[PDB]
RNA sequence: AUCGAAUCGCCACCUACAAGACUGGAGCUUGCUCCCUCGAAGGCGCCAAGUAUAUUCAUGAUCACAAGACA
């Protein structure tokens, strides 16, 4: 069905309060509302309790049962390589990208605003060549269509007159 | 020491000469330019920018009219010691483009100085980029969480 | 003797020598936060004018509204006739009907960013209410 | 429509066409009430609001509910002369405005300004269509506000069985738009992948540095 | 033509649609596993038409509506 669980041994990753954006692992269910985390590898992330409203499960699960001793949850997580799996992830790297931003100082703002500003200038180019080929935007598109009418009826005699009297007057 | 002393100075520890400010106000706002250094009696900062990057020529600006960031440049090498109060003095007049040769000169000495020291710095590049910039409030933004 | 001819061959040209192309905002900057005059203080039993309230644009905390506290704040409009302004002749070129008044931010106000603002002298007309407030970041404490 | 003064006046000073900063609400699938209130704080602050799809609000509980309900008010009526009594309006966004307005001081200027600051229709207009892409209201939705165990109303049915009379009208109105939308959208598409394969390949002709810089930022 | 004014993001990539008790794709063992673009970013815009050792800025003299506005 696509949903991840809630159960013993689920990681989990906290949405709001002190400890936001960090991960955890749940080793017991108290009732609906209310379970017990923990997580050997971050420092401020003891055993402790989370509501369920403060919770967003992950797709990694390790093998505990519930209750289970410090011991035993360290050697589970470290033979699951379920944080090693995790931090390869597109949402992962979104979170360490955020906290990147909020603690830029002036001057690197300034390099991102640069590197952003590059790329776009990048991308016109490799679109117009693309464009000048196959016609997809608005104006090239006008010029197709346009030129087939247009040349047919330029090549009349008079038209030939004009244009020649015309560009000779200029 | 004593507050009497042309010495005395209370400027905050994020104003140090050779750092980079940015301007709030007057006509040069939103321009990015150098603390040179404050001028006795506790008084205002000099500004340069230099001139040849941005157009900012030397100037005097009261500190809570700038940004100091903590990007620095060092200007050790600069030798900041001919501006004076006497140069920013101007003369009376009395019942009613131009530039001082003397003026010129100093800005042309401080000018290329800098230029010098800002190249020699490393990512010296990027350091004269970031003083051609010009910085502007944007809709949706929120200085008052950013770090400087 | 028809303009058909003439135009479709200007046309021809002006749609084939151009490229993509975007708007770049080179204009000169802005350097305040734009904000609005909700009212004033209040209660149930009447309002007190001489503060004022003003709500500004991505302020929704307490917190953020204490980074603003001593900061300037102006309110600009304009009258029927010049009148007298700063400058009036070392830069004629300010003459104008446009006409401002100021004041500063002295405390928060709730929970959700609103602050309060004292004018100098006089208080705010109640023909600014709903109008906009300029929120400057000088003087600065970076 | 315009004046012949102004449009003289306009041409004169040789302006080009001026349209004011409009905030334009899809209203589809949203609390009654609570819409209502975060409208009208937001009109006394000064913006300039326009709804669509106005038929489609939805309100807690049971239509024979909600419809009693109408019914029980459209009884208000001054005996003596009805022509002067309470004036009671059928479709949806007329139901809309009124429940805007008896949430604003409505008997001063400032409240009519304020008021007058509004523009509400069923459906979406043609000159509405093309304007810029729509808001939503997260704190007012009904995913969000109602237990999804219990029934709600959708406001069209109970208007059209009150008394409102184009409900057909607006559904075929409604119909057309999506069609045509649907197929200038399904054209496009070619446009839409071009840029994306564009700004993918790009990456490999800019500076790497600047590579760097965008993968340590998040936006590679 | 009086008129001096307040307003300070724009796009021909958002400007189509539907659902939050089911969103990329499969598999049975129905909550687990496997595969993929890895499932919390509309695009630009912020001073060299683009990231490079190019280039005029003052005396408008320390704040003052922004002395400027078809991006
Ligand atoms: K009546
Ligand atoms: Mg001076
Ligand atoms: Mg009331
Ligand atoms: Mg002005």
């Amino acid at each position: 069905v696509k949903s991840h669980y809630i159960c013993a041994g689920r990681l989990v990753r906290i949405l709001r309060g002190p400890r936001q954006d960090r991960v955890g692992v749940i080793v017991d269910i108290v009732d609906a509302n209310r379970v017990l985390v923990e997580n050997p590898e971050d420092a401020k992330m003891w055993r402790h309790v989370q509501n369920l409203k403060n919770v967003e499960p992950l797709k990694y699960c390790v093998s505990v049962s519930r209750n289970c001793s410090a011991k035993a949850l360290k050697d589970a997580l470290a033979s699951s390589k379920a944080l090693e799996k995790y931090a390869k992830t597109r949402t992962a790297a979104r979170v360490e990208a955020k906290k990147a931003c909020a603690v830029s100082t002036d001057f690197e703002r300034y390099q991102l605003r640069v590197a952003r500003r590059s790329r776009a200038h990048w991308a016109r180019k490799v679109f117009d060549e693309k464009d000048a080929k196959t016609p997809v935007s608005w104006h090239k598109v006008a010029l197709k269509k346009m030129l087939k009418k247009a040349a047919k009826m330029d090549s009349t005699e008079g038209a030939k007159r004009r244009m020649q009297k015309a560009i000779a007057a200029r | 020491v004593s507050r009497k002393s042309p010495e005395y100075t209370t400027l905050r520890k994020s104003c140090a000469p050779g750092a980079i400010a940015i301007i709030l106000a007057g006509r040069f706002r939103g321009r990015r330019a150098v603390i040179l250094k404050q001028l006795p009696h506790n008084g205002p900062l000099v500004v340069s920018g230099p001139m040849k990057y941005n157009g900012v020529p030397i100037r005097r600006i009261d500190s809570r009219y700038v940004i100091a960031t903590s990007t620095t440049v060092d200007i050790s090498s600069v030798d900041t010691a001919p501006i004076t109060a006497e140069v920013f003095q101007r003369p009376k007049a009395e019942k009613p483009t131009l530039v001082s040769d003397a003026r010129a000169q100093l800005q042309k000495k401080i000018d290329a100085a800098l230029i010098a020291a800002i190249k020699k710095d490393a990512q010296g590049k990027e350091k004269a980029g970031y003083l051609r910039s010009v910085f502007t409030v944007k809709p949706g933004d929120a200085p008052h969480r950013w770090n400087w | 003797t028809s303009k058909v001819h003439s135009q479709r061959s200007k046309k021809l040209h002006q749609l084939s020598a151009k490229t993509s192309r975007v708007n770049r905002n080179r204009k000169a900057p802005r350097l305040y936060m734009k904000g609005t005059l909700a009212g004033y203080t209040r209660g149930l039993h009447g309002q007190t004018k001489q503060t004022a309230l003003v709500r500004v644009e991505n302020v929704n905390t307490r917190e953020d509204a204490t980074w603003y506290v001593g900061k300037r704040v102006c309110y600009v409009y304009h009258g029927k006739k010049v009148k007298r302004c700063v400058r009036w002749s070392k830069a004629p070129a300010r003459r104008s009907t446009t006409r401002a008044l100021w004041g500063r931010v002295t405390r928060p106000h709730g929970n959700a960013g609103m602050m309060r603002v004292k004018f100098n002298g006089a208080s705010v007309p109640a023909s600014a209410i709903g109008r906009r407030i300029r929120v400057y970041l000088y003087p600065s404490q970076i | 429509f315009p004046s012949r003064k102004d449009a003289f006046r306009a041409q004169r000073k040789g302006a080009k066409k001026h349209r004011p900063e409009i905030i334009v609400i899809d209203l589809k699938d949203h609390v009654l009430g609570r819409a209502a209130a975060v409208v009208a704080k937001q009109l006394l602050l000064g913006k300039k609001i326009t709804v669509v799809r106005c038929e489609q609000l939805n309100i807690a509980g049971t239509e024979i509910r909600n419809k009693i309900k109408y019914l029980q008010y459209l009884r208000k009526r001054k005996l003596t002369n009805p022509t002067k009594g309470p004036f009671h309006h059928r479709a949806p966004s007329d139901v809309f405005v009124r429940t805007v307005r008896s949430m604003l001081p409505r008997y001063t200027k400032r409240g009519m300004k304020a008021l007058n600051s509004l523009v509400a229709y069923e459906g979406i207009p043609p000159n509405v269509v093309r304007t810029g892409g729509r808001v939503v209201i997260p704190r007012a939705q009904r995913h969000v506000c109602y237990r999804s165990e219990r029934p709600y109303t959708v406001l069209g049915n109970m208007c059209k069985h009150v008394g409102w009379k184009y409900s057909d009208v607006v559904a075929n109105l409604e119909k057309a738009r999506v069609e045509k939308a649907s197929r200038h959208h399904e054209k496009q598409a070619k446009l839409r992948d071009a840029w994306k394969s564009a700004r993918k390949e790009a990456l490999a002709k800019m500076p790497k540095h600047n590579v760097e810089v965008l993968k340590k930022f998040g936006y590679a």
